């Protein structure tokens, strides 16, 4: 538990500080594409509609 | 149209009440606790190995899904304009 | 790059050669099963049928804060109630439209009788200057 | 009956079916969606057909009226 | 991400329906007009059986990410399928130590009933020498 | 079984919580069956040194009988 959460922490610590960055760079994006789909639907609808 | 699944996730659904999970793990107490012991040390060690695991693939993937996630985005925006091409067209015919 | 079923971003994506679409092969294994035919256009489809596709394969990054207590604990959690608390609002939102549907069709044959009443109305209207 | 790894697979097979019922779901919304959305353009299209016929009806009296 | 044939990253992305790639339109469509084949199978195909990526059709989707459900789901298959191999690596270990347990064991039985004779003939000896 | 949802999201929490101990038990056990091993391989060298002594008593003391 010592041993290995401490290098857990430090390994977690190394990682989050790349991959915090990272993961808010993946959720906007992932956001996005939500958004996206979301407009494509509209539009189809509307294409069928019209 | 599904089996035992239907039933406990709309009684869930419909009471407002998500099932309990094991809190446990982070209370604990010092002084059966030679087994939650060596739970603990297992655990670490998967932790770091799997820290190791993630970091690793973390370290060099951390950005391979984002680069997958633009291609995934800009498909999506590529529809929304040939949809928007043909009901304009449209739209412009019924004027005429 | 999704998954015409589930709305997923899929591990193994499989196109079926009748419609082409993509589905998530576990899902779309499974409703040849249910019922032997294509979920979209429902043409004639068998799971020989499907041809699975290849692709640089996604990457999720896994949180630094990770472990097996989070994952157990509070993310799958977290899951179960944004599974139970969607379809329940998405329920609700079905039972509003077929409700606004009724407003919609009865205001629009109130509108119908209106314009048959007026129809006659108008031209007799107009009959009557000729006369 | 008390193990692990059917478990994991049965959970599998009930969201198996989760997703199957979701589909089917959204479809019958959509497609219901695309009869909303003719019929009320369509309605306020046809409500305009009235707006103009009662002023012409009304065209009608006033002209005949003091002929 | 990429196209199969070229290399670069495809700004029109079409899927085939023989040998499941996602192609760049404008480079697939001059291979078919080449011949009628797909590129990587060698199987038959025309223009009309490629097919455009596109939105699914009305359900939202969301990014792959961590918290989704079926990644959570095939996130707890790695944790037991890499603990399953842990166990494997203590128990052939295990299977080694009592093994040369078994035979260290059966030496020590072995050799501490001679220690037993030799502590008696030893002091014997000087029983017997002693005496006369 | 028929059995209730939430609960078996509670067994999963106790079978993974099971099979964490029932991983680590097996392992201090393997370091301490290999310890107790090497406790026995120092007796069983050390063993042999005393046996050398041993013989040379018995050595000395057939020298001492001829005479």
């Amino acid at each position: 538990m010592t041993t290995e959460a401490k290098r857990a922490a430090k390994m977690e610590k190394k990682m989050k500080i790349l991959l915090g960055g990272y993961q808010s760079r993946a959720m906007g994006l992932m956001k996005q594409l939500n958004d996206l789909w979301d407009q494509i639907e509209q539009a189809h609808l509307e294409l069928r509609t019209f | 149209t599904d089996i035992m699944r239907n039933e406990f996730e709309r009684l869930a659904a419909r009471q407002p009440i998500e099932l309990l999970s094991m809190k446990r793990y982070e209370l604990p107490a010092p002084s059966e606790c030679v087994n939650n012991s060596m739970a603990q040390l297992e655990h670490q060690a998967v932790r770091i190995e799997n820290l190791e695991l993630m970091s690793q693939h973390g370290c060099n993937a951390w950005k391979v899904y984002n680069e997958n996630l633009v291609h995934m985005i800009e498909h999506a925006q590529k529809e929304l304009q040939k949809l928007r091409k043909h009901i304009q067209d449209l739209n412009w015919q019924r004027k005429n | 790059l999704i998954c015409s079923i589930s709305n997923e971003v899929p591990e193994h994506p499989c196109v079926s050669p009748v419609s082409n679409h993509v589905y998530e092969r576990r899902l779309i294994e499974k409703y040849i099963a249910e019922n032997g035919t294509d979920p979209i256009n429902n043409q004639p489809l068998s799971e020989e049928q499907l041809i699975d596709i290849k692709v640089a394969h996604p990457i999720r990054p896994k949180p630094p804060s990770a472990t097996s207590i989070p994952a157990i604990l509070k993310a799958l959690q977290d899951e179960w109630d944004a599974v139970m608390l969607h379809s329940f609002t998405l329920r609700q939102q079905l039972q509003t439209t077929r409700q606004e549907l009724s407003h919609a069709l009865y205001q629009h044959d109130a509108a119908c009788r209106v314009i048959a009443r007026l129809t006659k109305e108008v031209t007799a209207a107009r009959e009557a200057l000729a006369t």
